[PDB]
DNA sequence: ACTGTCTGGACTGGTCGGCGCTATGATC
DNA sequence: GATCATATTGTCCAGACAGT
């Protein structure tokens, strides 16, 4: 179940698995805080 | 944060003319003549350009993803 | 030379806002209390003895490093007050106490141990956002315009509102009309701990003491033998020489003739404090009660009593000349006997305690280890053996769970408090906050009214309605707070000025008494002098601005005041001399040129800080122009005498000063860009305007402010008329297509937190999206929008109880529990970002904030900042709504009846103004009494080609023709509130039930119900109304049947396994019968059983 | 029989929203 | 290392009560 996330202060994709993390973090810049990335699939918005 | 597309009172479009505007009254000309000349007459137009501040540019900064 | 403007002085206040800022009171405290506050905490405490044989070890140097966390790895890092927030982490920096061991006498080497962690103030000196700037600040994830000065506890930002307190160590006297006394206070201050010293003298002339911890007050002669003299003289001129003083004296010490020696006076405190108990034992509990009760300020080594008396006898001439009329009443409102007890002082007591604690904390464990492993393994490695017997933890605990609940030690309460963050204006009102340890519901008339010191010091205006008002102040803006300086230096600087101490010279009559914060150090021949002398010191810059003098010339008494402590609000006023300020035009170009800064004018003395006891000696001009000769000083800024909320209010001077008020106390529930890293926040509630507008009237200081920068609502045309009843009684009608525009359009973010929580013997929670297989199965559809990782994706639209992070807990004493994180019922909207990172202690945590977008409609409250408040009433298309001769269309529309009630001029001042300025396209000033003139304005708008009224010519939007009255139309400034009708709207049928009485839930976030009080039934009582009575408390809440015996009434036990019903008290198979009954009535016959009382129901047929 | 003193109880209701806490020093 | 018994004992109004 990994999936791919961003990271807050770097902002480069981290590749990890949270089902079986033993810490997660971002391996380039050491943060600790990440982003889940915005999924592709097409969302509809009715304007205003 | 972003100016108005258009006028909240008419639906008048600003949004084109309040970067001329913005970039006229830094160079020290007086803001009504700026808006006489850009066709905004009506006071509720003035109104909708003189109190917007950009605050988009400070928002930018924070990234999300 | 001209008499100067106006202008010259806002510039010059705008340069005082800019060197020292809005939230330098707690900056400023913060940086006294790690400077030295915990040096001297340790250096009163000292050293710690354990029971170890001939050793000790002693506290030296105590620093403090940079904000640091260590993970659950043990990697330390840095620390960042956006990393503290997001991961729910304390902004808190480590403390390293150096310890010595001595061994025999001899010092050892010493060892340097951490000793906990104390929280960071931010943007503070040991903060690491001291010092950048704006794009630093950035880079972090920071606002720049965030003015720090709070707390970051679990990544919850604690502000700490300022206490107004008593001045301690210092006797106020007052006279209790229905006790017919006179009754002197003082609340004596020693390492955190207040004692109350009371002396009173009531109708029969004697005085008596009252001392805490004892039942009953002793007499004052009594207390004065036992402190250390004996002879009746030695009372005599202990307190003074006047003669009707000293037949006071007589008359006190023959009516207490009784007791002659130190002992019967120590026995009848003693036997008074703990009777029943032997002789000796209550002589040792009376000596510890004096040392450690009687004026702990004063010392508690027995020999500072003696001079305990000395100050008893300042206490009985204060008690003895308000009996005799000699001394006025002090007024315990007045700002020269209240001090402001900051972040500071409270950091420094709850550092204190945690200290203490820590310190028996550490004696125990060495004690525990010398007996378990003996001599020989403590002291081969003194340094190993001390650093091993610490648990820093068992400090940090304290300190930040007080940061956390506001609870501080010894019985102060709500003293640290959740930041708020609506917008702007909230957390800088916050930030400048005054709250009163009085209790709420008193009513307390001479202390919450207004005062007259409180001018510069206290906003005005600015205060809370209901049980909150008065008690609950905000500092005004150019309201300063003093800094501690060494006293020590201050006595010396007295002493050598040629001030006689009063141990060298008695007090007399004709000489002026000096007195040092409260405590008097001597008299001087020419008090007079010694005061101008000190001014002119001070306006030297030979002594600090600090040190604040004042003299009391009465024609009984005569005494000077000198105070340099902590606490005191203090506002700057320029030095009049000859009738000339001090203040010139140089100096303004100076300022205005960056050559001169706000401190250098201070600095050469032109401008100085004046408290509330110095200002009793001043005569302060209002205006540059009404200076004269006897004037002593000259306002800065006749507006900044208000807070930083009140001054928002264009025109406040021509508003009635409820509506100022009200004005005031909803600026900080506007809606607006508060901030700009609104986004990367996990604030868990907040809002955002789409197209926040700075008003167009608005006062100069709102630019200094920073409101500007960052506004709070948008400028309506607002057209008074009434318009088909439905701006009726406060309702406001909008417009459907400037709602469909974009105006006044609001996006509200909600912010759930999930941590996959670690419990005993392995067992965690886990980030998956739920089989149906396992038990509490919400649904199917309700994780349609979870990936594979149990997070929800984000941009997806949500429902209410809809499932946002899955998460699975482990079984109750089966499978897996269900504990996944929803929206509420009642909420809906976007999913905006998604969050993942650890906790302190390694656990995952998820936050996802979830936006919805909020239209304006009926029921959305939107308000003026004048005051004026109400709902949308209707929703107008524009084709309805009505149009002027020149085109315009009110974006609002509001009735005339509330405008006159409510004496609401300046609503009226500002629509003529902002008109003014989107006609002419220059922004209108509102500054309090150096605005634009109303009449001006008119002037303006006729030469505009407008009605000098602001009255215009409208055409009706239904009929088409022309209104037979000119209306009222202009630009007003309207906020719309975050007391939206989304988030307010509640409605329950049937649900969840308390597991206690049976009865719906509270809130509206868990499906509660509603509450039908103690009101609602007597007034369908009055009704008359039995049976809608009967359904709604009973059918309709907690409706239950039981089983009752009628042979005694007892409660009768059913028994399913067994099929039958049947009283186990009595017996009685037969004779039971059931009764229909509130279950909140079984429960009240359940306590009363409890309580050892028996219910008997005597039942009665039904007909 | 009066008089000042000690002791006890209550301090309008309702609602929205949040924050935070409810173990530990021995024992094998 | 993993467990386990214990974990301290603000005002005002009205009624009852020693004192003169
Ligand atoms: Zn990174
Ligand atoms: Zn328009
Ligand atoms: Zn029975």
């Amino acid at each position: 179940a990994t999936a791919v996330y961003r990271c807050a202060k770097c902002g480069k994709e981290v590749e990890l698995d949270l089902a079986t993390a033993r810490e997660v973090r971002c391996p380039y810049c050491g943060s600790k805080i990440l982003y889940k990335p915005r999924p592709r699939v097409a969302r509809r918005v009715k304007a205003i | 944060m972003i100016v108005p597309v258009r006028c909240f009172t008419c639906g008048k479009v600003l949004a084109d003319k309040y970067y001329e505007f913005k970039k006229r009254v830094e160079a020290g000309e007086d803001p009504g003549k700026v808006l006489d000349d850009l066709g905004v007459e009506r006071y509720c137009c003035r109104r909708t350009l003189l109190s917007h501040v950009e605050l988009i540019d400070q928002v930018m900064v924070y990234k999300v993803y | 030379e001209p008499t100067l403007t106006p202008d010259e002085l806002w510039l010059v206040m705008e340069s005082y806002w800019k060197e020292k800022g809005f939230v330098r009171q707690h900056l400023d405290s913060y940086n006294a209390f790690i400077d030295h506050g915990l040096q001297d905490v340790v250096n009163e405490f000292g050293e710690v003895v354990p029971d170890i044989p001939n050793f000790k070890v002693k506290f030296g140097k105590i620093r403090i490093g940079q904000p640091e966390f260590q993970e659950a790895q043990g990697q330390r890092r840095p620390l960042y007050p956006m990393d503290a927030r997001i991961r729910n982490l304390t902004y808190s920096a480590p403390l390293y106490l150096e310890m010595i061991p001595v061994v025999n006498g001899i010092e050892q080497e010493p060892v340097e141990v951490r000793i906990g962690e104390l929280p960071i103030m931010l943007k503070s000196k040991a903060c690491r956002l001291y010092g950048l700037s704006d794009e630093e600040l950035i880079k972090l994830g920071e606002d720049p315009k965030d003015p720090g000065g709070y707390f970051i506890i679990n990544g919850s930002e604690r502000v700490i509102v300022s206490i107004e307190d008593l001045a301690p160590n210092k006797t106020l006297v007052e006279r209790d009309e229905r006790q017919n006394k006179v009754v002197a206070k003082v609340f004596s201050y020693r390492h955190g701990y207040r004692a109350l010293i009371t002396v009173e003298r009531k109708k029969d002339g004697i005085l008596y003491v009252t001392i805490p911890n004892v039942p009953k007050p002793v007499k004052f002669v009594y207390v004065m033998r036992a402190l250390g003299l004996l002879t009746d003289k030695e009372i005599v001129e202990a307190v003074s020489d006047d003669p009707r003083i000293q037949q006071v004296l007589f008359d006190n010490l023959e009516d207490a003739s009784d007791i002659s020696t130190q002992e019967e006076a120590l026995d009848y405190i003693g036997r008074l404090a703990l009777p029943g108990q032997p002789k000796e034992y209550r002589l040792r509990r009376a000596e510890h009660i004096i040392d450690n009760n009687l004026l702990p300020h004063m010392g508690v080594d027995p020999e500072n009593r003696r001079a305990k008396a000395y100050y008893l006898g300042m206490m009985a001439l204060k008690v003895l000349e308000l009996s005799l009329g000699l001394r006025g009443e002090d007024d315990k409102d007045h700002y020269a006997n209240k001090r402001l007890k900051l972040a500071g002082d409270l950091l420094k007591d709850l550092f204190r305690v945690a200290f203490g604690q820590l310190v028996k904390d550490m004696q125990y464990q060495m004690t525990k280890t010398y007996q378990r492993k003996g001599e020989r393994y403590t002291f081969e490695n003194i340094q190993r053996f001390v650093r091993n017997s610490i648990r820093p933890d068992v400090l940090s605990e304290r300190i930040e769970h007080a940061l956390a609940t506001g609870s501080w030690p010894g019985g102060r309460t709500g003293v640290s408090q959740l930041l708020d963050r609506t917008n702007y204006m909230s957390t800088l009102s916050h930030l400048r906050r005054v709250t009163s340890p009085l209790s709420r519901d008193q009513p307390h008339f001479e202390a919450r009214d207004l005062h007259g010191t409180h001018w510069g010091r206290i906003c005005p205006t600015e205060t809370p309605e209901g049980p909150n008002c008065g008690l609950v102040k905000n500092l005004a803006l150019m309201s300063q707070i003093t800094t501690g300086i060494p006293e020590r230096e201050v006595r010396e600087y007295l002493m050598k000025m040629g001030v006689v101490p009063i141990e060298e010279r008695r007090p007399a009559p004709g000489l002026y008494r000096v007195y040092l914060n409260g405590v008097l150090i001597g008299t001087v021949e020419d008090g007079r002098k010694l005061v101008e002398r000190i001014r002119a010191d001070r306006r030297a810059g030979k002594i600090s601005d600090v040190i604040n003098v004042a003299l009391y010339e009465d024609e009984e008494v005569k005494e000077v005041y000198i105070n340099s402590d902590d606490g005191r609000v203090r506002r700057p006023l320029i030095v009049v001399e000859n009738g000339k300020p001090k203040l010139t035009r140089e100096h303004v170009e100076g300022i205005k040129n960056g050559t001169l800064t706000w401190s250098d004018l201070i600095r050469m003395g032109v401008i100085e800080y004046l408290d509330a006891e110095e200002e009793e000696n001043a005569y302060v001009a209002t205006w540059p122009w009404e200076v004269t000769e006897e004037h002593t000083h000259l306002e800065l800024m006749p507006a900044a005498i208000l807070g930083i909320p009140a001054s928002l209010v264009p025109y406040p001077e021509h508003n009635a000063a409820p509506r100022n008020t009200y004005g005031a106390g909803m600026a900080k529930q506007s809606l607006g860009l508060g901030w700009a890293n609104f986004r990367i926040r996990v604030d868990t509630r907040g809002h955002l305007m789409h197209y926040p507008q700075v008003p167009l009237v608005n006062s100069r200081i709102m630019k200094a402010v920073g409101f500007e920068d960052r506004p709070a609502g948008q400028n309506f045309v607002v057209a008074v008329l009434s318009y088909h009843g439905y701006n009726m009684e406060d309702a406001v009608i909008i417009n459907k297509a400037s709602i469909e525009r974009g105006l006044a359009r609001s996006t509200f973010f909600r912010t759930y937190e999930a941590e996959e929580k670690r419990y005993l013997g392995g067992q965690k929670d886990n980030f998956e999206v739920p089989s149906p297989n396992i038990q509490g199965y919400l649904g199917e559809k309700y994780y349609r929008h979870l990936d594979e990782d149990g997070l929800i994706f984000p941009e997806s639209k949500v429902e209410g109880k809809d499932v946002l992070v899955g998460r699975t807990s482990p079984p109750r004493f089966q499978g897996r529990r269900e504990t996944s994180v929803t929206v509420r019922p009642s909420e809906k909207g976007v999913v905006d970002k998604v969050i993942v990172t650890e906790t302190g202690d390694g656990t995952k945590l998820v936050k996802v904030t979830v936006r919805d977008l909020r239209i304006p409609e009926l029921g959305d409250k939107f308000a003026s900042r004048h005051g004026q408040k109400g709902v949308i009433g209707l929703i107008v298309p524009q084709e309805d709504m009505p149009w002027t001769e020149s085109g315009i269309v009110p974006d609002l529309i509001v009735n005339p009846h509330g405008i006159p009630s409510r004496m609401t001029v300046g609503q009226l001042i500002e629509a003529i103004g902002g008109k003014v300025a989107s006609l002419t396209g220059r922004r209108v000033d509102g500054t309090a009494f150096i605005g634009e003139p109303e009449e001006k304005l008119r002037k303006e708008l006729e030469e505009l080609g407008f009605k000098h009224s602001g009255r215009e010519i409208m055409y009706d939007g239904i009929t088409g023709r022309r209104l037979e009255a000119d209306i009222f139309i202009g630009v007003i400034y309207y906020q719309r509130l975050h007391h939206m009708v989304a988030d307010k709207m509640h409605a329950r049928s049937r649900g969840p039930v308390q597991v206690l009485t049976k009865q719906p839930t509270e809130g509206r976030a868990r499906e509660g119900g509603l509450r039908f009080g103690e009101m609602e039934r007597d007034v369908l009582i009055g009704h008359g109304a039995a049976m809608l009575l009967i359904e709604r408390l009973l059918e309709e809440s907690d409706k239950t049947e039981v089983w009752v015996c009628e042979s005694c009434g007892h409660l009768a036990l059913e028994d399913k396994r067994r099929g039958k019903v049947y009283c186990p008290v009595c017996g009685e198979d037969e004779r039971i019968s059931k009764v229909e009954m509130s279950y909140a009535f079984k429960l009240l016959l359940d306590e009363l059983k409890a309580m050892v009382i028996r219910p008997s129901l005597r039942l009665k047929d039904r007909v």
